[PDB]
């Protein structure tokens, strides 16, 4: 069925972002980043891989932070260079890529107008992934009331908003509970997006956005034990996709202390090893580490299949554990605290 | 009760009084117009009009009854007018 | 004397008992057995009880065997067409009011069977549910036997 | 029994009476109907007309359109899924 | 003043001055259009109430054309 | 979702339609009407022909239309980051044209057995002009179809080719595998359409 | 005679015009209203 | 003297009054059963008293079983095309005025319930609700039962 | 005596006995043998138990096989209708029958086996409801075997 | 004689023996083999292991090409109508039993090389799960190759 | 002498030649310009190159219009059903024929465009492609031709 | 003698040119105002070049105008199938032409007028792809002048 | 002389021309009427610029009715099959003209109207690009006073 | 004189006029209300301004009543079936005419309620696009009194 239409839209693109898949760091180049002694090394073989000249023209006195921006400024162009080119189907599915990144600048610029902070000072720390297309928000900034009505008519968000917030909970809400409820949100309705994009977009995509629910569920209860977050706070914040929703979901919520989180994760034979593969001990791989290893393992695993959108959702979740690594990488170099090294995540 | 259903009661009042009795007339000068709404039967052709008649007297007599009950639904919404 | 079509609609009598039949206890076979692999990873000590959804739609299958038997044991070639209409009326009856239950049981299997995980004293609820459904594939019998035998 | 408006050898009424050489004569049955086997007393039986839904011309017809209406319906299904970009590069 | 403006303007008006009214003679058979719903609205309701509370006994035909007609005068009203 | 439920309406109904007739002609013994023997008679032997011969050329033109851009499509992306792929990548378009080609041999060979013979009358007709008719249909219809499959499936496995050899250069070699077993349904179809036609004459 | 011809005729002249009818009545019905300043209100 | 299909028409009117029925009982069933399950991790108690849906399902299914064993013993061989008129009537009457009000029943079922859980008081409103739609079932049945007595 | 074109019911008999089970043997092996592929990373022993869903979507086309070859030995050229129509439902019969088997093999031999290997003791209950599910094909059979030997 | 018309059914025999096979055959063909080139990228090894889904999808066009040979070779315009009608039949029969085990081939095949990339052990479960798709093109040639000569 | 009706075959020819062609030329010129202006923005140098998936499509047009041509010149009210129905095969010939040689122009345009924008090395292998898919066009013309002359 | 009915298809002719002329004309002239209407917000001075797109839409409605006004300046009562039927090619020729002109210059004048306010020197490429969406029209103009004359 | 049925198209033609006219009117007041809603909350001012869309969409029910009844004033039981092809061909070539027109002035009502909101210059634009809209019904209109006369 | 199977397309008319009315006045209330209600949360006030469209829906019912009860009276037993067609057409030209109002109306009912909430100023614009929203109603009377009188 869908091989057959979606060459006629999509096959270009689907070209270019697996040629940009080509464009990644080997476990080999990872190998050879880690032997070398400073960033000017960086630079050297940055400049060997796909990421050559990109820091060209820049300062002498390189630092990690300009290899942070550098590297987001990359894969913010290679985005754009895509969704410029992607028809209505995919036009949609990419802009849900970019609403996870716009729900992480909506909540720093409520959070600026509830400490009275124009949104001009946001502008440049928002994430360019989550960037607006219309300013009269950003122009006008006057009150979080102002802000919230401006949010409705500007931001693809203003759903999500409609669903679960008025102005007065943003009043009165913790940030972290704002943001947690529009992920919510996000993921439910993107999960449904792709099983509308039914067969082979769900049949890849599906198995990431459950994860992605499932990790929430089990990384949200481990930490809200040291919380005031209430059994019913941990319910309301889940995300109702992943294998959990039935009973997994509701145990966590009954949970307390990380013995009964793992008692959860003991009945799926992914979860059961992640608990399994990750003590915490001095030296170890964290739980939330064996977490962003599954997370890569099935966005890698979703490349393998040709006719499908889950191609742009992994590769820009790869990059971005690409970014994580060149800079976990380059801090190991520059900071010399070259013992931890070995805990970039590989990718393929 | 309340106020609302004993206004309600005046005026259902004072509209089936006058409409009762309006056709409680046509009804007693056997009235062409009223022909459909006599139950009639098959019967009522038999030697002349008089049975015809017979009926249109008994639909005559049943809206003038009909009235006096409006008269009674009169009588007690005007005290649950002012009980209310 | 009778015509040569004649017996052509009372087997499609037997054939549409037995097929839509089987239609309906296949999709209630589908949907059950989806909400019981579902709810085995959380509490494996409810499938041997969780299985009544999934008996109930092989009963439906049943009805239309024993309509489609009863059918297919009644007819000849020398049929007097008015017994091969009531042979597919018989088939018919019998067959989508099996679809019917079958979608029933299904529905109410694939949800029963998940709410029963989450609450065990919905497990009497859903047999009381589920023999309103049951009883679907019964009333397309008893029509189906009526009219198969009037 | 067979019915028809016209048994006629004129261009007009069907023309059912063909002739293979040129002939002096003419003829015209309006409403014709006959029977000429298994008849039961005075009546016709049921009659079995002429005039059938489907002409050959029409046959040709519809399987010449309704063929090739499966390729306009795929013209216009490739047609209507044309789509323009909603964005543009820097 | 504008002649270009003027002529738009001026057409447009003289479009309704002239067509408009051959379609505004036609706009006032919503006259007509409302009568005829409001008589029969009003006929059926006579037809299927008013009508069943005549009957050939004084006590059973009393009570009900008290409670026909008032059941009539609340879907009258409404 | 739009045109698909017109195609779904469209579909049902025709077929609800021809329960509904089937029923009916049968229950009120009207079954000597519906008479495919006058379907198949008065429908004459050149229109079944040409749709044959236009349908042998035309489907299996869109089959390698949808190959080429099924294909075509990916080899141009993935060539954005490696611009080789143009060369070794261009061999799944010369089997896509190669089904266009099993097309037009076809859709000839059935052409140059076709001729007017002169008759209208199905006995004067006779089963042979029919014969070739029809099977100059059937022909038609296998050697179209069967193109349309398998352009469309060398389509997909070029496509296949085309975005493994953006990333890795060993594979185009080793995938071309898939694109002969591709390519034998086009040939297996120009096989059959050869042996229907075979015993065919007109006049 | 020409019953099948006018039957052929009727048929899809009114086939016809019940579809561009239907398909029209579909596209106006179904269609985005597109109050996009307003619709979240 | 009558057709020899006379009958046909007849025995769809019992096959309808069956099948449609048994697909409004069984949408219904499947709907109501849904609700019950999804509220039951939440309020346990209440579902023996939100069964009734289901019970009133089962009622537009018994419609269906009246009027099609109604029309399967009115059948004959000689039944004149007239008569068999009046029962397809009857059949898709009552049959398609089941599935009706087997929707109906279906959709205040499965809101009703999920809104019972959060608000007692809703119970004594749906169940009204629900009279409002197993009525359409009944009006069905007295067409239908009007039609095959006339 | 009998009509020339009146093999060809008989002839659609004996290809639906097998175009509709090999639909249903076919679907039921894609579903079960994509949960096979799937389950078989995290659990590769697994592969040799779970085998068994995809075993039973093979039977389906062995019910309809049964029955093709039955029929196609049973044609003859001038066969008398009401055979020819028993050849015909006898096929469907079956042909569907084992389409809806494989319906329930394929739903619940994919379920069932993505169940497994979160849970193996799922095992058990997922054979008996495979076999409410098979045991559709077979119900086929027996009233094809009736038609087509009546 | 045999009637002018007899030889089309038969001809639409082969034209479907070849074309739904080549359907079934292609879509096996076209999924195995967009699984076997993005598997590769990750697995360049498992080409030559990987092969055999798509060998199995062209052994179904082979059985298309078999019965339609066969069909091919026995059509004259001097058909008698029972053979033309068991030549469809044949030519059906295969034909979408072919394209029933090319969808099977094509979901299996795609599937199987997936997780196989992932799981080696999975290569001996892959060809088992294939055998029981590709043997539903084998039962449909046997009854074909049954029709076609009966 | 000839059916009334005969002309009819030969002008739906003549019509889809043009109508089809146009239909293949239109959806090429509106990809391929899609294609080209948005590819301007970034490389408004690269339009004179890029035009050639347009004229491309353009001449798909032309094929139309010469077989169309062909046809109107070659109707006459004297035409047997013979070359009626070979206009008409030349009709659909070319018609479908430049309907997907259109598609694939279009498509690859699109992509070829966006290609050689952001990888110039990319020109000449679209050339090449559009040259493969624009002689799809020239068979469905060559034999078209053909047909005409016959 | 002509037959009755005749003038139908000529007639046919002259709307079908008229009415996809028309539809054409309308999503060209659509879609290019959109473009126009969402590109002058940023760009206004652009609105007197960019109208052009529109123009040539309209130019399609002409095309249909000429046509469906020179077919029925030739109808007559009594007109003979042959110049009915070259009426009825020579309106869809046109019309269905125009239609797909209708489509190109539509997509072409949307995504080229937006393109050309990011990139004034896309405007001298748009129209040349713009000419090349329209000759569309002019060659349907081309058959239908033929075909009508004949 | 003339047939009974003859007038059926003429009445088609007369329908035709206001039913498709009135869609094409609705539409254009439709579309272009929400357009004007939403734009009026941030330009009040606009409003009764902003009619001329919906003046433009009036206009096409108006070629409707002008044709609808000129075809309707005449009709008559005797007329000759030509003037009630050219009254089917008159009211189709308006209606659906006016449609197409309709279908236009809506789309480009609305996206000039929410253009000329951020940007006033665009209205002389959008009157300019609504002329070439509503001269399609202009078009259909000319061809069905045309045909009508005939 | 006259045939029977001929009042029936007067009757078609009476029924169309009040069926495809309904539907009308029904897609014109049920929007309307849908935005009055949604919009009355924020402007309690404004309600008895903003009943406007659902009135001018009821308006659509009631110009199908005028026809149709035009049309009932008109009916007799043996109507010449030229009036039949009349009566017809007439009944389609309000009915389906007031359809196209119908969404006219709801369309712009909802969207211009909605709007006059969030700005009074647009209350005169509603208005005044509801004026040639309803008189496509209008329009299909004044043609259906034409023909029901002609």
């Amino acid at each position: 069925f869908p091989e057959l239409y979606f060459n006629v839209d999509n096959g270009y693109l689907e070209g270019l972002v697996r040629g940009l898949k080509a464009g990644v760091l080997s476990q080999a180049d990872y190998l050879n980043l880690v032997q070398c002694e400073t960033l000017e090394d960086l630079k050297l073989h940055l400049q060997s891989t796909d990421y050559g000249n990109f820091l060209a023209n820049e300062a002498s006195p390189l630092t990690v932070s300009v290899i942070d921006d550098k590297l987001k400024e990359k894969m913010v162009v290679e985005f754009r260079h895509m969704r410029n080119h992607a028809y209505e189907p995919l036009a949609s599915f990419l802009d849900f890529i970019t609403y996870s990144y716009m729900i992480d600048n909506v909540i720093l610029l409520i959070t600026g107008t509830l400490h009275q902070r124009s949104i001009a000072e946001l502008v440049p720390k928002c994430h360019p992934l989550g960037s607006f297309e219309q300013m009269e928000a950003v122009n006008i900034a006057q009150t979080p009331a102002e802000l919230y009505n401006a949010i409705l008519v500007d931001t693809p968000l203003a759903a999500f908003f409609q669903d679960c917030i008025s102005e007065q909970d943003l009043d009165e809400m913790n940030i972290e509970i704002i943001r947690n409820t529009l992920y919510k949100a996000y993921l439910e309705s993107f999960y449904k997006f792709c099983t509308l994009l039914g067969g082979t977009t769900a049949d890849a995509m599906c198995p990431i956005l459950e994860f992605e629910a499932d990790r929430r569920a089990f990384i949200i209860t481990i930490n809200s034990f040291g919380t005031e977050l209430s059994k019913e706070d941990r319910a309301k914040l889940f995300p109702h996709c992943g294998r959990l929703y039935p009973e997994g979901l509701a145990q966590l919520a009954r949970a307390d202390d990380y013995e009964q989180v793992k008692n959860v994760a003991d009945y799926y034979p992914e979860y059961k090893l992640l608990f399994e593969g990750a003590g915490s001990n001095p030296g170890d791989k964290t739980l939330e580490d064996r977490f962003f290893e599954h997370e890569v393992k099935l966005n890698k695993l979703a490349f393998l299949n040709q006719f499908h959108f889950g191609v742009f959702y992994a590769f820009v979740k790869l990059k971005e554990q690409e970014c994580r690594n060149i800079v976990w990488i380059a801090e190991c170099i520059a900071q010399r605290h070259r013992a931890k090294i070995d805990n970039y995540i590989p990718i393929f | 009760c309340g106020p609302k259903l004993a206004a309600c009661g005046i005026v259902l009042s004072a509209w089936g009084v006058i409409m009762l009795i309006m056709l409680g007339i046509f009804f007693n000068v056997h009235s062409a117009v009223l022909i459909e709404d006599v139950p009639f039967t098959e019967k009522d052709f038999e030697n002349g009009p008089q049975n015809i008649y017979n009926l249109y007297e008994q639909v005559s007599y049943n809206c003038f009854i009909a009235a006096g009950l409006y008269l009674l639904l009169g009588g007690f919404s005007f005290c649950q007018v002012r009980l209310n | 004397n009778n015509p040569e079509y004649s017996s052509f609609f009372g087997v499609m009598g037997a054939s549409s008992a037995m097929v839509f039949s089987a239609m309906g206890a296949a999709y209630g076979t589908a949907k059950s057995g989806t909400g019981i692999a579902a709810m085995s990873v959380m509490r494996p000590e409810l499938i041997m009880k969780s299985i009544i959804p999934v008996v109930m739609a092989g009963i439906i299958a049943i009805y239309g065997l024993v309509v489609a038997v009863l059918i297919a044991n009644s007819l000849t070639d020398g049929i007097t067409l008015y017994r091969s209409f009531l042979q597919l009326g018989a088939g018919l009856s019998v067959g989508l009011s099996g679809l019917a239950a079958g979608f029933a049981i299904g529905i109410v299997g694939d949800a029963g069977v998940r709410g029963t995980a989450q609450q065990p004293r919905l497990f009497v609820g859903m047999i009381l549910i589920l023999i309103f459904a049951e009883v679907l594939g019964l009333y397309g019998l008893i029509v189906a036997l009526i009219l198969s035998t009037k | 029994s067979f019915h028809c408006e016209y048994v006629s050898s004129l261009s007009k009424k069907g023309s059912l009476l063909v002739t293979n050489v040129p002939s002096l004569w003419q003829m015209t049955l309006h409403n014709f109907q006959i029977q000429a086997f298994n008849v039961t007393g005075e009546q016709f039986s049921y009659a079995s007309d002429c005039a059938g839904f489907f002409s050959p011309g029409i046959w040709m017809g519809l399987l010449t359109t309704l063929f090739m209406l499966f390729i306009f319906t795929y013209g216009l299904h490739m047609i209507l899924s044309l789509k323009t970009m909603d964005r543009f590069d820097d | 003043f504008d002649f270009g403006d003027t002529m738009v303007h001026q057409a447009i008006h003289t479009i309704e001055y002239c067509l408009g009214c051959i379609s505004n003679t036609a706009s006032y058979l919503r006259l007509w259009a409302l009568s005829l719903a409001h008589a029969q609205l009003s006929e059926v309701l006579w037809t299927m109430v008013i009508h069943i509370g005549l009957h050939v006994r004084s006590l059973a035909g009393g009570l009900g054309l008290f409670f026909i007609f008032a059941a009539f005068a609340t879907l009258t009203v409404a | 979702t739009g045109l698909e439920l017109l195609y779904l309406g469209i579909f049902v109904a025709f077929w609800a339609c021809m329960i509904v007739v089937g029923i009916c002609y049968t229950i009120f013994d009207l079954g000597f009407r519906f008479d495919v023997a006058w379907f198949l008679t008065e429908t004459s032997p050149f229109m079944w022909s040409n749709l044959g011969i236009g349908l042998a050329i035309s489907l299996s033109v869109v089959g390698a239309a949808w190959g080429i851009y099924i294909t075509g499509s990916s080899i141009i992306g993935g060539g954005v980051k490696a611009p080789r792929i143009k060369t070794k990548n261009l061999v799944s378009i010369i089997f896509c044209e190669a089904v266009a080609i099993y097309g037009i041999i076809m859709a000839i060979v059935i052409s140059n057995m076709a001729e007017p013979f002169s008759a209208t009358d199905p006995k004067a007709i006779g089963h042979r002009n029919y014969h070739a008719g029809y099977s100059m249909f059937g022909a038609g219809l296998t050697v179209g179809l069967s193109n349309l499959f398998c352009g469309v499936c060398v389509g997909i496995v070029g496509s296949g080719a085309a975005l493994a050899d953006a990333q890795n250069p060993s594979l185009f070699v080793k995938i071309l595998i898939v694109e002969i077993f591709g390519s034998a349904i086009g040939l297996f179809g120009v096989i059959v359409a050869i042996l229907q036609t075979s015993r065919v004459k007109m006049g | 005679l020409e019953y099948s011809v006018v039957f052929n005729l009727v048929l899809w002249i009114m086939t016809g015009l019940a579809l561009a009818v239907i398909i029209t009545s579909y596209n106006i019905w179904n269609m985005d209203p597109g109050y996009d300043s307003i619709i979240y209100r």
